[PDB]
RNA sequence: CAGAUCUUGGUGGUAGUAGCAAAUAUUCAAACGAGAACUUUGAAGGCCGAAGUGGAGAAGGGUUCCAUGUGAACAGCAGUUGAACAUGGGUCAGUCGGUCCUGAGAGAUGGGCGAGCGCCGUUCCGAAGGGACGGGCGAUGGCCUCCGUUGCCCUCGGCCGAUCGAAAGGGAGUCGGGUUCAGAUCCCCGAAUCCGGAGUGGCGGAGAUGGGCGCCGCGAGGCGUCCAGUGCGGUAACGCGACCGAUCCCGGAGAAGCCGGCGGGAGCCCCGGGGAGAGUUCUCUUUUCUUUGUGAAGGGCAGGGCGCCCUGGAAUGGGUUCGCCCCGAGAGAGGGGCCCGUGCCUUGGAAAGCGUCGCGGUUCCGGCGGCGUCCGGUGAGCUCUCGCUGGCCCUUGAAAAUCCGGGGGAGAGGGUGUAAAUCUCGCGCCGGGCCGUACCCAUAUCCGCAGCAGGUCUCCAAGGUGAACAGCCUCUGGCAUGUUGGAACAAUGUAGGUAAGGGAAGUCGGCAAGCCGGAUCCGUAACUUCGGGAUAAGGAUUGGCUCUAAGGGCUGCAGCCGACUUAGAACUGGUGCGGACCAGGGGAAUCCGACUGUUUAAUUAAAACAAAGCAUCGCGAAGGCCCGCGGCGGGUGUUGACGCGAUGUGA
């Protein structure tokens, strides 16, 4: 953007705390504050009410999600493997 | 308090068995009677002094004090 | 749940001996939501966050909120981001070997429950607290140990 | 300009010590402590964000004198909802219920017909 | 005395920069200035729409310009809209010349073929 | 007894000495009086200047309260005065609080340990419900009509833990005027309330009063039959005045952080007209100053707000906020419903209150007569309060006592004039015990051995100036310079000022002092983690008065009228213009610590500790670590390797 060069969102941390700390935190401060798309009603209303808990806007649903996002790579691969074991068990 | 828009019902309260008194009050704009019943002050607001003086005599029972200024 | 990043799931169960409901609080397995129907017991087949006794599941059902002895109401591996992997059973003597978060391999007796799926609140330790005050606010909801 | 004084024993600020200003007949500005407002009943389904559009909202201890009719909608299975419940929860309690009972009948016929 | 001095200052004396301690943003804030401007311009455009002087497309393509304050003051807006309305009038008139000059020949052709089939 | 820094008691010299110096300040006349630098009245000049030297409270003090009288002792002088002394008097509550409940906790019997007073522990090792709708039997009281009471027999229940713990949390219900030598939301006057009572229903209203029938009848109703009657209306939101009901169940309210933004109501402030008293008049000034009101609870009305409804179906995408935001899950568009409702009308209600002119009682009077309490504006103002919408978290934001909504229908009730019912439908009868209730709330009623520049928790906050609760001055409200006056104006001091020339030469060191300082317009370096550095440095302007342009709404103009701010220009003063006030000295380097934070109360604010970041080490609860005199003791543990516990370093 015109107002900055490479601070992104963590400009609000002034000139303190270092450099790679702010680089390692900007990558997460955008994800946790973005609004995801509720895959239950389709609208753009998914938001973090605290650590690990995601809310929607209209369908009023609440889903336990990651601390900074809504699907950890671990969670999604575990769901896939759960599918692949139910398939094996139930033929 | 309460307001009574109806002369006959006002009279019915007047000849109930529990009104302590009735105060007649005059002013160049209006005349208002106030029956102090057991629990409420029932005010009647007559804006036509001729019908007001006819109602004054209409008020039947033995409690007619007091007339004010 | 204040002072823990693994948010709890409050569940309403019909009580099959009277006319009432019991409302429990499990450790929400990742990916469950409001308005899901959670299946608990011996014959409830594999689904996310649908607890069924270890030993009647295949090898690799990534569980969390495991038990320790049959009937503890769930003890092991329920903090934010953890899970325990069943390796293989011993059909007689009802021993199932689980691999625990710290690389341990414990021989847990079978027929003890475990919620299927990983713990919510995962990925929590990847963001530097970045400021003494924030660390203070973290520990002041748990215990007087921080400075 | 009149600086005023608390009329009761407290001299602190709290929630139970809350004030409104008014004028007597005798042209004097006085305090008047007010009854903190409350909320009308809400979603007995626990998902509808709204709060009920049918019922007087007053302190819950006031209800011992309020009229029956004023404290609930005229509908059945209502007066313990919120506007979104009063409408959509009461519709949902049917669009689920009747469909499910009928589908139970259908699948019972299916169990009989292998 | 204070009423006299306030009257004089209202007229404008005493208010040179020599008597202004504190920020210009403190004499009258940017936020309030912008509110005053924009709540006037939009109460203008809605009134236009009611009057039918401008329809939905003009109004809703003006409602982002007024927000990005390409336009500054009510008079600026008045001139600009009177001017675009003049330009739409120009486009309509110059389309009307087009359709007329079309149809003239497009049916002189029919009467021309009548003449041709009379001469042949 | 001469002694022991001897013990107790007593008295000198120092000595009429130190001293009665912190926060500007007093003066004239008079009265009482043997008596006035201080008491009181009257005047004048000053201060606290709404973050008060004001008007109230919580603790805490405990008669300091109030009247009178005394001035023997105290008030570091005096004193006719007091907070002193002595004698009298004062605290009125269903509605104000406590009591009521629970929080962090605390603490009992079961159990355990302990020589033992006892300790551990709070659902853990306990036969933990003394309750009840109802059926049956007995025993009764009226009038054992048929209702009331008791015992017995069933039938039903979670003991899911005694008890205490909040004059700031939760906790239903009182307001206005009047009164005292002191007490008022208490006493008086008036007008309302909440709960509990009436199980002899006190009254009216609802239940609910008919539909079909054959016959005397124009009709009306009628005779006898039967049958229905635990509400009505709107398509909807929900309305109407009430509209049967238990164990049981589901829910709701009680009951939720901080911060930004905006609107609506309110009080206050400001302005234009009135009126009514008063100030000024040496000239002016339709002038300047004070005043110019309606509670509780209702009944209605605007006024805000909705994620509430019905119709219809939107891309040429639209709606619209200060920002956002919402839309085939129904946009705009119309037609509605509800929630709040302090604002306005009226009931209270002008009789009361107030301000004025007047007459009596002339004394005590809640004395009596008059005329008034009127009409507009304004707003980014301030303070409350109400609401919408956002931002923040590895923090998510108290609990119960209490009251309420629905689901379900165990039961009840009647025979065509009527019952059981009535979550409060309107009236009417009756009750609400106990304790606190004065005063100060602080440079005088408290703690500091005091009438001590120390300390101690809150509400409310006018005008001007100016960004402003800054500093400066002034109104309502107080005050007599903070344990004394008088006359002098020497040295030293203490606190403030000023200076020719030179500018740190002084000194361990620019210690102290001094210079800059607000705005607006220009303008910017090294270096850098790219946001900073940064008000860098550096320069210019700044008064008064006279104008011009631009920036609005209400019924294309036309007409209506009002609030401030900006930009430019002319003229003017002994070159003066943030004119009191308010207000940053600056730069090039080195060392240490990353920064913010914290510490040696009473000599050490730092380079010390902390701190995020980094790295370790143990531990899969028959556990790691740890307390313990003791036990199935106890913490971390409402915990489980992204977790605990033990360390080192330190962006
Ligand atoms: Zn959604």
């Amino acid at each position: 953007a015109k107002r900055t060069k490479k601070v992104g969102i963590v400009g609000k941390y002034g000139t303190r705390y270092g450099a790679s700390l702010r680089k390692m935190v900007k990558k997460i401060e955008i994800s946790q504050h973005a609004k995801y798309t509720c895959s239950f009603c389709g609208k753009t209303k998914m938001k973090r009410r605290a650590v690990g808990i995601w809310h929607c806007g209209s369908c009023m649903k609440t889903v336990a999600g990651g601390a900074w996002t809504y699907n950890t790579t671990s969670a999604v691969t575990v769901k896939s493997a759960i599918r692949r074991l139910k398939e094996l068990k139930d033929q | 308090p309460r307001k009574i828009e109806e002369i006959k019902d006002f009279l019915l309260t007047a000849r109930r068995k529990d009104a302590k008194s009735v105060n007649i009050k005059k002013n160049k704009d209006n005349v208002k009677f106030k029956v102090r019943c057991s629990r409420y002050l029932y005010t009647l607001v007559i804006t036509d002094k001729e019908k007001a003086e006819k109602l004054k005599q209409s008020l039947p029972p033995g409690l007619a004090v007091k007339e004010l200024k | 749940d204040p002072g823990r990043g693994a948010p709890l799931a409050k569940v309403v169960f019909r009580d099959p001996y009277r006319f009432k409901k019991r409302t429990e609080l499990f450790i929400a397995a990742e990916g469950i939501h409001t308005g899901q129907f959670v299946y608990c017991g011996k014959k409830a087949q594999l689904n996310i966050g649908n607890v069924l006794p270890v030993g009647t599941m295949p090898e690799g059902t990534i569980v969390c909120c495991l038990e320790e002895k049959p009937g503890d109401r769930g003890k092991l591996a329920r903090a934010s981001g953890n899970y325990a992997t069943v390796i293989s059973h011993n059909p007689e003597t009802k021993k199932t070997r689980v691999k625990l978060p710290s690389g341990s391999k414990k021989v847990i007796s079978s027929a003890n429950r475990a919620v299927v799926g990983v713990v919510a609140g995962g990925g929590r330790i990847d963001k530097p607290i970045l400021k003494a005050g924030r660390a203070y606010h973290k520990y002041k909801a748990k215990r007087n140990c921080w400075p | 300009v009149q600086r005023l004084t608390y009329r009761r024993r407290l001299s602190y600020n709290t929630a139970s010590n809350k004030t409104r200003l008014s004028r007597t007949p005798g042209n004097r500005i006085v305090y008047l402590y007010t009854k903190k407002v409350g909320k009308a009943p809400k979603s007995a389904c626990g998902v509808c964000p709204g709060r009920l559009r049918g019922v007087r909202a007053v302190r819950p201890k006031v209800l011992m004198r309020l009229s029956k009719t004023k404290k609930h909608v005229s509908r059945a299975y209502g007066g313990s909802m919120c506007a979104k419940c009063v409408r959509d929860r009461i519709k949902r309690a049917f669009l689920i219920e009747e469909q499910k009972i009928v589908v139970k009948v259908l699948k019972a016929q299916a169990q009989s017909q292998k | 005395r204070c009423r006299k001095n306030t009257l004089a200052r209202r007229k404008g004396r005493h208010m040179g920069i020599g008597k202004r301690k504190g920020t210009a943003n403190a004499r009258m804030p940017e936020k309030v200035t912008w509110m005053r401007r924009m709540r006037i311009l939009r109460r203008l455009l809605r009134r236009y729409r009611e009057s039918k002087k401008i329809d939905r497309h003009m109004y809703h393509s003006l409602y982002l310009k007024v927000k990005g304050n390409v336009f500054k003051n009510k008079r600026i807006l008045m001139e600009h809209i009177h001017k675009l309305k003049a330009d739409k009038a120009r486009k309509k008139l110059l389309a009307d010349q087009a359709e007329a000059r079309r149809s003239k020949t497009k049916e002189a052709r029919k009467r021309r073929e009548e003449r041709l089939q009379a001469k042949k």
